[PDB]
C-alpha cells in the first residue's frame, strides 16, 4: 500500500517559511491521485491548503493563495509545501493526503501522520524539577515549570520506561505561561536499584534536560 | 458553506446521528471522516452511503438532498472522536469541510479519584521559589474541587487548576499547583491537597524535610 509521511522544520520564525515535504512510498507520485495538503489548528477544524498533479498543475485555498507553493519532484518521489510570510494563525498540525478526483467529486483516501509546525516569537525555557519518591507503589515525577509556548515532550529512561507513565495536560497560569507534570508509578522495591530520568524537550526555547530523579 | 452539530451525546447501545447540511451535498456529495487525538482523520463513509471494507458495519449512511447523516448503531465507547462531513463547492474548485462534531459517549462508571502530593524539590527551593504539585487521576465523572490548606487553614492565592481531561483510558485527569515562597513552605507545620469529588473527599499532606 501507499504510504505517506511528512518532514520539515517544526519551528518558524515570525515572516519566516514554512517548508515540509511529503516522502511518498509503495506507489508512484504519476497517478489519476491529486496530492494535498491539509491542516489542523491545536484543537480546531480541518482547513485544506491545496492540491498538485504529478505535471505540477497546482490549485490552492483562495486564502492563502498569495503564501502558499506546492511542488512536485518525481526523481525523489515526493510532493512539498512552503507557506511564506507566516503568523501565529499558520502554527497547526500539517498533513499529507492523497486526494481520489473524478469528473464531479473527490476526496481523501490517505493521510500522513500529520506533523506539528509551530511560529515561534516569544519563548520561555521551562525549569526543570525532579519530584522525588515501604512497600507498594511509589510515585516519582518531573515538574516542567513555566515555558512557553506549547509543546513539551516528556519520556522516560529515553523512552525505555513507559508502562505507568502519565505525563499531565498542561496548565495555563495567570502568567500566561504553561506548567506541566509527568509521573511515574513504580513498585518502591525498584528504588534503590533503577535508575530514573526524566528526558524533557520544548524545542520553541531548545531547552533539551535529561533530569535524575533520586529519593 | 457545510454546517454540522459542535457536539453529539449517546449512551453506550444506542445510535448516533450526525447531520450534515449544504447545498452543494447533492451534486458534489458527502464524505465522513473520523478523527481520534493523536491521529489522521479516517474515512468512514464513501460518497454518502457506501461503508469502505474494514470499517465496521455499525457505521451507515443516507443522503437527503441538501442533508447527509452519518448514522452509529450499537455505538462504543470506542467511537469516541470527532466526525467531519466533506463535499465540494458548487464549481468543484475547491474542497468543503464541516467544523466537526464531537461525538461523547456517555454512561461510564463512577470512579474516584486517586491523588498525588508533592512538596518543593530542593532544587526549586534553591531558586528561591516553592511549588506543591496536587495530581488527581482515573475519576469519573469529570468535575472535582480542590483545596488547599496550610496547616488547617484554607490557602486561596498561589492556587492554579486545571479543567479536568479525558486520558486514554476515558477516565478524567486533572492537576493543582499552589505557590508558596520558600519562607512560608518553611513556616508552616504542614500543607495538604483536598480533592472532593460526588461528596467524597481525599487528601493528602506534605512538610518540609
Ligand atoms: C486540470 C484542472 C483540474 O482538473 N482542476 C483545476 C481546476 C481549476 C484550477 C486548477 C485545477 C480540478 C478539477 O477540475 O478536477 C478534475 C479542480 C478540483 N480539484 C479537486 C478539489 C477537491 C479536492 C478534494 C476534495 C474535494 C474536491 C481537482 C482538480
Amino acid at each position: 500500500q501507499v504510504q505517506l509521511q511528512e518532514s520539515g522544520p517544526g519551528l518558524v520564525k515570525p515572516s519566516g517559511t514554512l517548508s515540509l515535504t511529503c516522502t511518498v512510498s509503495g506507489g508512484f507520485i504519476s497517478s489519476r491521485n491529486w496530492w494535498s495538503w491539509v491542516r489542523q489548528p491545536p484543537g480546531k477544524g480541518l482547513e485544506w491548503i491545496g492540491e498538485v498533479y504529478h505535471t505540477g498543475i497546482t490549485n490552492y485555498n483562495p486564502s492563502l493563495k498569495s503564501r502558499v507553493t506546492i511542488s512536485v519532484d518525481k526523481s525523489k518521489n515526493q510532493f512539498s509545501l512552503k507557506l511564506s510570510s507566516v503568523t501565529a494563525a499558520d502554527t497547526a498540525v500539517y498533513y499529507c493526503a492523497r486526494e481520489v478526483v473524478g469528473p464531479t467529486t473527490g476526496y481523501f483516501d490517505l493521510w500522513g501522520r500529520g506533523t506539528l509546525v509551530t511560529i515561534v516569537s516569544r519563548r520561555l525555557p521551562p525549569s526543570v524539577f525532579p519530584l522525588a519518591p515501604s512497600g507498594g507503589t511509589a510515585a516519582l515525577g518531573c515538574l516542567v515549570k513555566d515555558y512557553f509556548p506549547e509543546p513539551v515532550t516528556v519520556s522516560w529512561n529515553s523512552g525505555a520506561l513507559t508502562s505507568g507513565v502519565h505525563t499531565f495536560p498542561a496548565v495555563l497560569q495567570s502568567s500566561g505561561l504553561y506548567s506541566l507534570s509527568s509521573v511515574v508509578t513504580v513498585p518502591s522495591s525498584s528504588l534503590g536499584t533503577q535508575t530514573y530520568i526524566c528526558n524533557v524537550n520544548h524545542k520553541p526555547s531548545n531547552t533539551k534536560v535529561d533530569k535524575k530523579v533520586e529519593p | 458553506e457545510l454546517t454540522q452539530p459542535p457536539s453529539v451525546s449517546v449512551s453506550p447501545g444506542q445510535t448516533a446521528r450526525i447531520t450534515c447540511s449544504g447545498d452543494t451535498l447533492p451534486k458534489r456529495s458527502g464524505y465522513w471522516y473520523q478523527q481520534k487525538p493523536d491521529q489522521a482523520p479516517l474515512l468512514v463513509i464513501n460518497k454518502d452511503t457506501e461503508r469502505p471494507s474494514g470499517i465496521p458495519e455499525r457505521f451507515s449512511g443516507s443522503k437527503s438532498g441538501t442533508t447527509v447523516t452519518l448514522t452509529i448503531s450499537g455505538v462504543q465507547a470506542e467511537d469516541e472522536a470527532d466526525y467531519y462531513c466533506q463535499s465540494a463547492d458548487s464549481s468543484f474548485t475547491y474542497p468543503s469541510f464541516g467544523g466537526g462534531t464531537k461525538l461523547t459517549v456517555l454512561g461510564q462508571p463512577k470512579a474516584a479519584p486517586s491523588v498525588t502530593l508533592f512538596p518543593p524539590s530542593s532544587e526549586e527551593l534553591q531558586a528561591n521559589k516553592a511549588t506543591l504539585v496536587c495530581l488527581i487521576s482515573d475519576f469519573y465523572p469529570g468535575a472535582v474541587t480542590v483545596a488547599w490548606k496550610a496547616d488547617s487553614s484554607p490557602v486561596k492565592a498561589g492556587v492554579e487548576t486545571t479543567t479536568p481531561s479525558k486520558q486514554s483510558n476515558n477516565k478524567y485527569a486533572a492537576s493543582s499547583y499552589l505557590s508558596l515562597t520558600p519562607e512560608q513552605w518553611k513556616s508552616h507545620r504542614s500543607y495538604s491537597c483536598q480533592v472532593t469529588h460526588e461528596g467524597s473527599t481525599v487528601e493528602k499532606t506534605v512538610a518540609p524535610t
